[PDB]
RNA sequence: UAUCUGGUUGAUCCUGCCAGUAGUCAUAUGCUUGUCUCAAAGAUUAAGCCAUGCAUGUCUAAGUAUAAGCAAUUUAUACAGUGAAACUGCGAAUGGCUCAUUAAAUCAGUUAUCGUUUAUUUGAUAGUUCCUUUACUACAUGGUAUAACUGUGGUAAUUCUAGAGCUAAUACAUGCUUAAAAUCUCGACCCUUUGGAAGAGAUGUAUUUAUUAGAUAAAAAAUCAAUGUCUUCGGACUCUUUGAUGAUUCAUAAUAACUUUUCGAAUCGCAUGGCCUUGUGCUGGCGAUGGUUCAUUCAAAUUUCUGCCCUAUCAACUUUCGAUGGUAGGAUAGUGGCCUACCAUGGUUUCAACGGGUAACGGGGAAUAAGGGUUCGAUUCCGGAGAGGGAGCCUGAGAAACGGCUACCACAUCCAAGGAAGGCAGCAGGCGCGCAAAUUACCCAAUCCUAAUUCAGGGAGGUAGUGACAAUAAAUAACGAUA
RNA sequence: CCAGCAGCCGCGGUAAUUCCAGCUCCAAUAGCGUAUAUUAAAGUUGUUGCAGUUAAAAAGCUCGUAGUUGAACUUUGGGCCCGGUUGGCCGGUCGGAUUUCCAACGGGGCCUUUCCUUCUGGCUAACCUUGAGCUUGGCGAACCAGGACUUUUACUUUGAAAAAAUUAGAGUGUUCAAAGCAGGCGUAUUGCUCGAAUAUAUUAGCAUGGAAUAAUAGAAUAGGACGUUUGGUUCUAUUUU
RNA sequence: CCCGUCGCUAGUACCGAUUGAAUGGCUUAGUGAGGCCUCAGGAUCUGCUUAGAGAAGGGGGCAACUCCAUCUCAGAGCGGAGAAUUUGGACAAACUUGGUCAUUUAGAGGAACUAAAAGUCGUAACAAGGUUUCCGUAGGUGAACCUGCGGAAGGAUCAUU
RNA sequence: AUGAUUA
RNA sequence: AGAUAAGGGAAGUCGGCAAAAUAGAUCCGUAACUUCGGGAUAAGGAUUGGCUCUAAGGGUCGGGUACGAUCAACUUAGAA
């Protein structure tokens, strides 16, 4: 009776499991971009495959086919709006060409490291999950964000933690109370 | 199933009411009335999901039972009455008059109008016959049954009515070159100025119909609704007036106001 | 109960359908009436949608039309003498449609006398004018005149008494009259 | 993201299979298990059996109330506030559960009802019902219970029931109340004869039968059976009326009768208002209920065309005792072998009929992939079927109903052994079956439905509990200085 | 050569890289293995798209029904114009848009022996109709109601139609995501407002433009088409008298 | 390297006397409940029409006599509703008996197949395998197999103008 | 004529 | 020499010896096996009277260069 909730996965395992080239390359990517899970990498590859299917099954069709025009323009606009694609490569073949590294570099964690609030992507991960960051005027604690470059303009620290003020800290106050009792 | 149905689940209620697939596993079944089940907008979904004048079906039932509301000049205090096509509704509070017409996107619109523009409506004749005692009569698209009309009035014509009685103010004949409105199918909401038609004696008379950008199409003569002559509509029409521009112009449109 | 559907019959190819459903109420039937003469009994029956159905039995009198004259009088019924469907209905004297029966002939005779003033078998100004104007039409044919001599007239039942509670019909004339007298006389 | 790999040989190329690999709204199980969000869940074997407890009752201003029920009218002497029970009226045929039956059957798209029923809604719609119709009869309105209740009670037990005394109706059974004209019949009478007629009966709706009309591509002449309008009786003759359909014996109208006679308000709540011939006189509003017919709407039932898995170690099937058609009739709500009487011998088939199997309800859809496709689909939505197997039937607009009766069969319960009461494939819960599957909880707050009705009821539904069935996100650690 | 491992090959008979423990290391990660069914793999079902000399697979050979397949041919050609799409000098706007244009592309029409249905009507249409260059009168579909012959399909185009949910997909910060169909903007005291698209949908049924491809009947012991004709037979039928 | 009989162990299926056995479906025949429909039935209640008397009451000839109501009881019809029971019919559950169709299953024994680290008897095949192999058909023999008739090369010959 | 198992 | 026997049913006896049961006709239905001819009346079941009717089945004489009259058998089927 309850109308069933749609659900659909967002990743796909490797066809062939143990190939050292694939494994060492994606381990390189995970250990450089600060990941825990081949799942995240597969997820990004799955998104890339989806967007390429749109590109493929659109470029099969002739120009000025209004379906091709509409769907490709919407794909270009949202992809440029998120910034993984450039602002001058709108010919749909770069969309065919795009890379998993581009998707990961558009994520929040490495973005935090580019803005320089981390000194390491792992520091960015703990800063995100401990919420000492907010991309707008609202806190977020998820790495996979895919910022839209307007986000870059609107970055700041967490209002409810130091480096953007308004409170000194939990363990800071703990140590201060400890030393206040100790000096007495 | 062993007798008439009384219930209606969601996802068997039609699409164009735009009822949400969450919020309880049941939908409002239109009780019988002067319009069908599907080409009808019940007053519960009207007040609760077009205007937001109420929040809960109890509140909508409260309004309908305390008689702030009235359709076709009558209170009609049933929660699931079919407010169908072309119909008039009058609210003393706020002194509004909603008209029920279609939009080109395939939805029941909300047409704000005045009290005198409410006091007349339009109705397509659905059929003509001879009643008892030799009284010719006709019957419209809104269950209205009218006696002693003009002999000029034949099938597919349209009549404009007083709403204090069921009598006629005037009529409009069917012929080539008249302004219309579509009600039923993929063409729901178009407005398209008859260019010709075709007979096929034995069933399914078809009509060629085009809107003012020259753009033509064809529809069944029982799905169309003639609203008058070219240029002037006999009523006020909602935003867009039945044009069905492309998907890309409307994307660019929204991107222009943002 | 007696069903009226085709899920119990065979298909047209020759296949016993399987038993799929139970019998319904919108496929039923009911027993025949076997309607008779004398001491009028009319049971009524509730049907699909209310809509009563007066199941005739034992019906003594009925209505009968004379179509060349357009008139219609109440009359007794002697008995049935021919039925195309079944001689059993003839023998056992059961009234149904299409049934060739004999009637009293007295209201038609006396109406003829009152209307035309012309004798069968064997004064005022207004009635004389009426009969003088209505003349040249009392010349119907030999078989109906002979039957009025006998006082027992052949009628065809055209009602459905088990469906209506009325054995109604019309007098035979001319062509079908000759046809039915031929069918009767075959020996 | 259109991918391959290991294994027959001393070694080589091949065919060819095995095994590996990846996935599954594909189940079971193991080992482990910290979090947010969303959420399947006794289908597979047994449509096997069920304790206990719930799951459908319902009123306004407005059908019936002396509750010997409760507040107080003080606007009310009959009550007129509220109000259980009971009669009445609706609904209980929707919902919910399961998938056993069923392979042109259900079902999906697509047609028809010019072949039918249809409560409820929605729009219109009963001047004609006193039948020697003048005393035949209340129409500011007529008759009868009967429940609830009072008390007498009877069985071990039952939603068991009797005897006696009241009384109610929108319950039953009856029943009149408003014009004017218009045609037919008779038909006194004058009698006229060109012929005029007083006076009298009918006509609403519904059923049943028969008849007539229900139409109409184009223009002039000769007449009559009798002039027909008005007459110069030279003849001017026009004037005239019938709708829809692709198409009807359609809608509809009128003659002639049938009917044991249908319907044509003896119902109810508020506010009480005006004319004066100054009265319980006459009129008058906003509503509710019900009612004959038609249209509409929610339906329902039949129905056109196309499409279903494996089998020929199933090649002929159907027709005794309906199979194919025709005629007639019965029955039907209606067409129709649906059923009967008689008659003709047909109808289907290798273009796979018919018979068997099915771990077969069908479909929308689900898994898996470049394309083509293969497999699954009990399972949230649509349509079917069923209530332990079968059969039958009442009430109703609508049931072949099982949370309705009647019987038979196998189960099973209470017995003070005479008898009584049942079908969880509804919600929980229990036994068994197994590889395989949740709490004998809270609420009508939402979503809808029902009733007399805003108010009540609803294990429909929502909530929480069990829950690693599947999905989404994601802790377990980071950042300095010293060797 | 025991216990045992191992899907497959194989390991183990006193020097085990495979067994059972310790350490190290790798895979996936709040998951990971196993059993059973199914899909890809599988061009190991082959319509796309297998093999038949010898690997399994040409019937002993011929006739032959259903089925499947079936030679070639019948209108081509040219001209004349018209207007739509694509760009294109001049940019005559400071990457939008214009004229005559060199070019292409399909569309509409006329003629070349090319009727590619016409009778009643009203529009008489484009009106030979012309009043001085804004005038009175050309051949009915270009508007329609009816009659009429309308030889058939398969195919294909377009449309109507395929209940939602589902699938693909527009827009949307569920804080991301699965989701869901919401939201957004003010002078934030009166309030205002865009959404909730679109596509797919097998066969079958309906209309529809086409006429290649495949059949399909027409006129040959002429019961053959146009016939203003001319008769005869026949019935139907409005206007009048 | 390899074939078959015979012998031992284990499994799988087949034939098989037993008019085998159980389970389920379809079903002729016979009996046939129960409702429903039709022929009657008539307890029971109830309305009307008179119907005379045991005798009060009053009104009038006030003297016999008359008028109607009354507690009472037959008697007669005129009707309304009306259950138990009942005839006949169609629907048709269930039982008995047979038949038939499928699904499992017992069985003396008979004859196969497969798996088994080292069983017995030979040596049929692979070299010209020591009689070239194989194909069909027929007979024979412990077993492979042998032999006759035709056929093939997959032969041990592509070859005698 | 035949040369047992395993490597 | 002929008959009948409750309940049981071959327990009698060398052994169903004797006796019973079945029996005509019409319709339905029919196995293994087979020399394909049979088995076969296989097995097994149903119906049958009287009376009043209904249906079909015929012979001969008749037509200007479809049908009528008349005469007589039992055969079969069906219904009250």
């Amino acid at each position: 009776p309850r109308a069933p909730r749609t659900y659909s996965k967002t990743y796909s395992t490797p066809k062939r499991p143990y190939e050292s080239s694939r494994l060492d390359a994606e381990l390189k990517l995970a250990g450089e971009f600060g990941l825990k899970n081949k799942k995240e990498i597969y997820r990004i590859s799955f998104q890339l495959s989806k967007i390429r299917r749109a590109a493929r099954d659109l470029l099969t069709r002739d120009e000025k086919d209004p379906k091709r025009l509409f769907e490709g323009n919407a794909l270009i606009r949202r992809l440029v709006r998120v910034g993984v694609l450039s602002e001058d490569k709108k010919k749909l073949d770069y969309v065919l060409a795009l890379k998993v590294e581009d998707f990961l570099e558009r994520r929040l964690q490495t973005q935090v490291y580019k803005l320089g609030l981390a000194k390491s992507v792992h520091h960015a991960r703990v800063l995100i999950t401990q919420r000492h960051i907010a991309v707008g005027k609202q806190i977020v604690n998820i790495p996979s964000f895919m910022v839209r470059l307007d986000s870059e303009k609107h970055i700041d620290f967490a209002p409810t933690s130091p480096f953007g003020g308004a409170r000194p800290g939990r363990v800071a106050r703990r140590n201060a109370a400890r030393k206040a009792e100790a000096s007495g | 199933a062993r007798g008439p149905k009384k219930h209606l689940k969601r996802l068997a209620a039609p699409h164009h009411w735009l009822l949400d697939k969450l919020s309880g596993c049941y939908a409002p079944r239109p009780s019988a009335g002067p319009h069908k089940l599907r080409e009808s907008l019940p007053l519960i979904v009207f007040l609760r999901n077009r205007l937001k004048y109420a929040l809960n079906g109890r509140e909508v039932k409260a309004i309908l039972m305390q008689r702030h509301v009235k359709v076709d000049g009558k209170v009609r205090t049933d929660t699931t009455y079919p407010a169908g096509f072309m119909d008039v509704i009058t609210l003393d509070a706020t002194n509004e008059n909603f008209r029920l017409v279609y939009d080109v996107k395939g939805r029941f619109a909300v047409h704000r109008i005045t009290d005198e523009e409410a006091s007349y409506k339009l109705g397509k004749v659905k059929k003509v016959q001879l009643g008892k005692k030799g009284v010719p009569y006709v019957v419209t698209h809104d269950g209205r049954t009218i006696r002693y009309p003009d002999p000029n009035i034949k099938v597919n014509d349209t009549v404009k009515i007083d709403l204090a009685s069921g009598k006629i103010t005037d009529f409009i004949k069917f012929d080539a070159g008249k302004l219309v409105y579509v009600t039923g199918g993929r063409n729901l909401g178009r407005i398209g100025t008859i260019v010709h038609k075709e007979r096929h004696d034995g069933g399914f008379d078809l009509v060629h119909i085009k809107d003012s950008l020259d753009n033509t199409f064809v529809t069944r003569l029982n799905n169309v609704f003639v609203i008058g002559e070219q240029g002037k509509p006999y009523i006020s029409l909602p935003k867009g007036k039945g044009i069905k521009l492309s998907i890309a112009e409307e994307r660019d449109r929204r991107r222009a106001q943002q | 109960g007696i069903s009226r559907d085709s899920r119990h019959k065979r298909s047209a190819t020759g296949a016993k359908r399987a038993q799929f459903r139970k019998k319904r109420k919108f496929e039923l039937g009911r027993q025949p009436a076997n309607t008779k003469i004398g001491a009028k009994r009319i049971h009524s029956v509730r049907t699909r949608g209310g809509n009563k159905k007066y199941r005739a039995l034992r019906i003594e009198t009925g209505n009968f039309s004379w179509a060349s004259e357009g008139i219609s009088k109440k009359t007794r019924i002697a008995g049935v003498v021919y039925h195309p469907s079944n001689n059993e209905l003839v023998r056992t004297n059961t009234l149904t449609k299409a049934a060739i029966v004999q009637i009293d002939a007295t209201p038609f005779r006396q109406w003829f006398e009152a209307h035309y003033g012309q004798t069968l078998g064997k004064k005022s100004k207004n009635a004389e004018r009426k009969w003088a104007a209505r003349a040249a039409s009392a010349k119907i044919e030999s078989s109906v005149e002979s039957q009025f001599s006998a006082g027992r007239l052949y009628a065809c039942i055209s009602s459905r008494p088990g469906q209506s509670g009325r054995c109604d019909g019309y007098i035979l004339e001319g062509e079908e009259l000759a046809f039915y007298l031929r069918r009767l006389t075959a020996k």
